[PDB]
RNA sequence: AGCAUAUUAGUCAGCGGAGGAGAAGUGAACAGGGAAGAGCCCAGCGCCAAUCCCGCCCCGGCGGGGCGGGGACAUGUGGCGUACGGAAGGGGCCCAAGUCCUUCUGACGAGGCGCCCGUGGCGGUGGAGGCGGUAGGGCCCCGGAGUCGGGUUGCUUGGGAAUGCAGCCCAAAGCGGGUGGUAAACUCCAUCUAAGGCUAAUACCGGCACGAGACCGAUAGUCAACAAGUACCGUAAGGGAAAGUUGAAACUUUGAAGAGAGAGUUCAAGAGGCGUGAAACCGUUCGACCCGUCUUGAAACACGGACCAAGGAGUCUAACACGUGCGCGAGUCGGGGCUCGCACGAAAGCCCGUGGCGCAAUGAGCGCACGUGUUAGGACCCGAAAGAUGGUGAACUAUGCCUGGGC
RNA sequence: CGAAAGACUAACGAACCAUCUAGUAGCUGGUUCCCUCCGGGGCCGCUGCGGUGAGCCUUGAAGCCUAGGGCGCGGGCCCGGGUGGAGCCGCCGCAGGUGCAGAUCUUGGUGGUAGUAGCAAAUAUUCAAACGAGCUUUGAAGGCCGAGUGGAGAAGGGUUCCAUGUAACAGCAGUUGAACAUGGGUCAGUCGGUCCUGAGAGAUGGGCGAGCGCCGUUCGAAGGGACGGGCGAUGGCCUC
RNA sequence: GUGCCAGGUGGGGAGUUUGACUGGGGCGGUAC
RNA sequence: UCGGCUCGUGCGUCGAUGAAGAACGCAGCAGCUGCGAGAAUUAAUGUGAAUUGCAGGACACAUUGAUUUCGCACUUGCGGCCCCGGGCCGGGGCUACG
């Protein structure tokens, strides 16, 4: 435990680290909010409105 | 293997080894006969270890 | 009547859970009532039995004599008491197992954990009363 | 003439041909009364 | 002499122990068929130790958390 | 009732590829009513490399900012824009009330106070609301080619001069092309815009974790309530059991010994490593042919039946017919929705009449229930010789080869 | 595969294994309570559910046994007695995997046969002693095997090997055992494997193939290795 | 030569059929 | 009756960071089960005085505090490259295809 905590402090901040020091969630999980300028402009010009009926 | 067994015996019991014979027993354990150097008495060494 | 789902009320499931309970659950299952004096003092009805001075109120050994608990064999769901015992064939003496629900705790072996457990139970009781 | 793997299989099969310890008969929920015993002539190994 | 006499000439083994399935399954894929469901259930996920899947189930019940510890005393 | 087309059936077996959903975007469609509801993006044509990937410094889904080098890219990246036109919740710990009086018992019963709690009336403990629990609470620009279409072949479909798919040959057009359920020529009309792409009511006999049942109760229910896919069988593919229950609580003497006689425990061993404990089987104390069955005819020299226990064969679904019972009646009948929360409640209650059947025929009462009959399904139960798909074997034997041994 | 007999292909005129498959059968077998009527009724019976019986029960439920007392045309039922030890039944409805003598029925158990068939292939045993509660061991005889009933291995077995100790099994017995129990035992540069390729098996390239894949084994840019020389090997600081 | 279609050949192989009545069945016959 | 069967609900998570599955091994004194040479389990957290068939835990009273094997090949056969230590031996890291 002491060795591995020292190793994790050592490799913190490095782009590439040993595989055992990389998170292991699930092969599928290791393999989103980017929008095109077109979609951003569409959202800005036509946002969803809050409305009520029969008033 | 025989080299590893000889080195391990030398380091653990601070002794010299003449030769090592090995067999694998019919129960799956490996038995080693370590013949010591002539200038070492296996009886005294065994007493030091605890056997005999 | 039980209304909460995720609670079984099924006989086979209840019995399986009871008979395969881990020891830390068997601790609270093996609980005994406190005497009237202790119940009045601590405002607590029952406590898990510890390795305590108790009385026997059911069975062949029921009576007023007070004996110290000497063993809590949670595997067999019985406690051994100081003088509640029997003679074997060869004359040796063996303890007779008593279920904790048939014993009344007259004196508590108190430590910090026991005192904090009693305080927790009393505070919950007084919150409920209010 | 044996291989290492066959000999290890035989050793494991030998270490399983012993009677149950007697004290296991004294346990709280014991249903066993004796040992899956194998005899070299009566039953043959899977080889 | 096709019976008892011929049974005495049995000295050479056709089969030996397999290094993958252990039975007395070199193809990368495993031999399995739908016409023998009994054989399929004799060897399937859950008949072994599952020495990695059970831990996966336990970790799923908590969201696959890692890099954290319960709060120290 | 044969059988070849057909059916079985685009089904079983076989192969490939996933996701939490996927895909889509004999005998069907459309319209109608609901559940849900969501729309979009390229290429192309145009204008303006405006685009993307890969050392230093500063802030457990490796991103953001600054600075400098390399590459991709003009055989085309990016912005505008594509038919509707465009541009200019988990985990942990807790919380009510009888072990009151008499009494039964080996030890929650019975008789009282009905006493006490109740937002609380399953399990354990030697028949319990009064130990765990439970209930409810706490911490101007504008179109996709070997593509459409055509022929032919094979499969496929309800698709019929050919619904879809695929091979081969031919092989496009642009006021064009497809469709308009009968082939074709001419001609009006309607409708959409193929040959590029993305996209959130439904399914779930595997898995994780739960709840429940007019289900089975150890020859039943999973093969498996138990050291069960175990023991065991087969070279192998594979095949595959039987098997739950003591109780409430676990010294003397004969004999070589197993085994007995006393003694002892327990309510009980007339419970002794086993609840109760049946039958078959054994130890001891005058008329009258054998049933079941097929048969014209059975006591038959026709077949099955040594004996006893347990199991064992007309079921369920759908359709139709008739009969009967009930409600309403020219009508009658509610998949979806709304009722606070799911003990009972997957109940019950209420409503959208779309629709079904009936009220009209001819030509090219309803709904509910019960019974009986005829069916399709394993179809009252057991029973072939066969057929098909995919696999395992040349340890016997058959033949060829290699390398040995022998006469 | 067959010097051919439809022979052999793990005890064949189309192997074995699983599935389709509970394949189909105008054919054989079986098809479970009583009474009544013609030629439906069951205060019959079984299991479970809704109601009801201020039902029954450790002062003893179910179940089982009984040359006890009865009822019913009977399907059956009631009561007495025993032993048993924890639940059960009546009535009104509802529901069904609901009644057995047969099926060369399934599973389990048990008879007569019956203390019967039988324990008859390979020449053969005897005397004495010892241990022991009671065919073994020792000695002595007489015999046998005589290309072995001798001494060693391969395949196969897998602890059966050795010692000690001692109900079931060794179709009589056992003081004995390949049985049971406890504990031991297999030592390699030199004896094998390991190395070679033999018949052959089988990757890569390539081809084929819906696909798992399989065809092919020489039909492709298939060399990763050589003492010798200089930059830089300088490195021990240049011997190799 | 290969791919596709067309004609022939094709018990090498596949599937199937090979009536009924009837002084048993077959042969005969038709009382089908 | 701590087992089945049936219905329903929620979720719907495998793998080269090496899975499913197999083998072997691990307890003071076979199986099943649980584990991996740290082997009948270590750490942490919660809980709180047991585990138990048998004697055997000083359980700091701040009761920290009981409860492996399955680069080339499949015979442990044979390598190669780079480091480390001991003088060839041992250790570590690499060396599959697309």
């Amino acid at each position: 435990q002491t060795q591995k905590e020292n190793l994790r402090k050592f490799y913190k901040g490095k782009k590439y680290k040993p595989l055992d020091l990389r998170p292991k969630k699930t092969r599928a999980m290791r393999r989103e909010n980017l929008k095109t300028k077109k979609q951003q402009r569409k959202e800005r010009l036509y946002p969803l409105r809050k409305f009520a009926v029969k008033a | 293997n025989k080299h590893q067994i000889k080195q391990a015996v030398k380091k653990l019991y601070d002794i010299d080894v003449a030769k090592v014979n090995t067999l694998i027993r019919p129960d799956g354990e490996k038995k080693a006969y370590v013949r010591l150097a002539p200038d070492y008495d296996a009886l005294d060494v065994a007493n030091k270890i605890g056997i005999i | 009547m039980k209304f909460n789902p995720f609670v079984t009320s099924d006989r086979s499931k209840n019995r399986k859970r009871h008979f395969n309970a881990p020891s830390h659950i068997r601790r609270k299952i093996m609980s005994s009532p406190l005497s009237k004096e202790l119940r009045q003092k601590y405002n607590v009805r029952s406590m898990p039995i510890r390795k305590d001075e108790v009385q026997v109120v059911r069975g062949h050994y029921k009576g007023q004599q007070i004996g110290k608990v000497v063993q809590v064999y949670r595997k067999k769901y019985v406690i051994y008491i100081e003088r509640v015992q029997r003679e074997k064939a060869n004359g040796t003496t063996v303890h007779v197992g008593i279920h904790p629900s048939k014993v009344v705790i007259t004196r508590l072996k108190l430590d910090k954990d026991r005192k904090k457990i009693l305080e927790r139970k009393a505070k919950s009781r007084q919150v409920g009363k209010e | 003439h044996k291989t290492f793997r066959i000999k290890r299989f035989l050793a494991k099969k030998q270490k399983q041909n012993r009677p149950i310890p007697q004290w296991i008969r004294m346990k709280t929920g014991n249903k066993i009364r004796y040992n899956k015993r194998r005899h070299w002539r009566r039953t043959k190994l899977g080889l | 002499t096709k019976g008892t006499s011929s049974f005495g000439k049995r000295r050479n083994k056709t089969h030996t122990l397999c290094r993958r399935c252990g039975s007395k399954c070199p193809a990368k894929r495993k031999r399995k068929y739908n016409w023998s469901a009994k054989a399929k259930r004799r060897n399937t996920t859950g008949t072994g130790r599952m020495r990695h899947l059970k831990i996966v189930y336990r970790r799923f019940r908590h969201g696959f958390r890692e890099g954290t510890t319960p709060k120290p005393k």
